């Protein structure tokens, strides 16, 4: 908005802004090992106790 | 020169004659009173501290 003034100054007219906000993107990354010999005993049937 | 009461007046009411500029690398003198806010107590005076 703006003021009424009695001095002759010059008139700041209507006025607008248009602002812009973007995106930021964020990654995550982690590691973990496991062992063939315990992968491979997963998958065949146990026979004894 | 005038009365007591004109030099209270003319204190507040009229702007004082040729006080400096605000916001500028140096003062010049002021001739369009926009936004000129200022009072000054040594020209009543005439005395400088």
């Amino acid at each position: 908005p703006t003021i009424a003034h009695g001095d002759g100054r010059r008139p700041s007219k209507q006025r607008t802004f248009i602002v812009v906000k973007n995106c930021h993107k964020h990654h995550i990354s982690t590691e973990m090992e496991l062992s063939m010999l315990d992968l491979e005993i997963l998958h065949s049937i146990p026979e004894t106790p | 020169n005038r009365g007591l009461y004109n030099m209270v007046n003319e204190y507040s009411q009229r702007l004082g004659g040729h006080p400096a500029t605000s916001n500028t690398e140096v003062q010049f003198v002021v001739i369009a009173g926009t936004d000129v806010f200022l009072e000054q107590p040594c020209s009543f005076l005439q005395e400088a501290f």
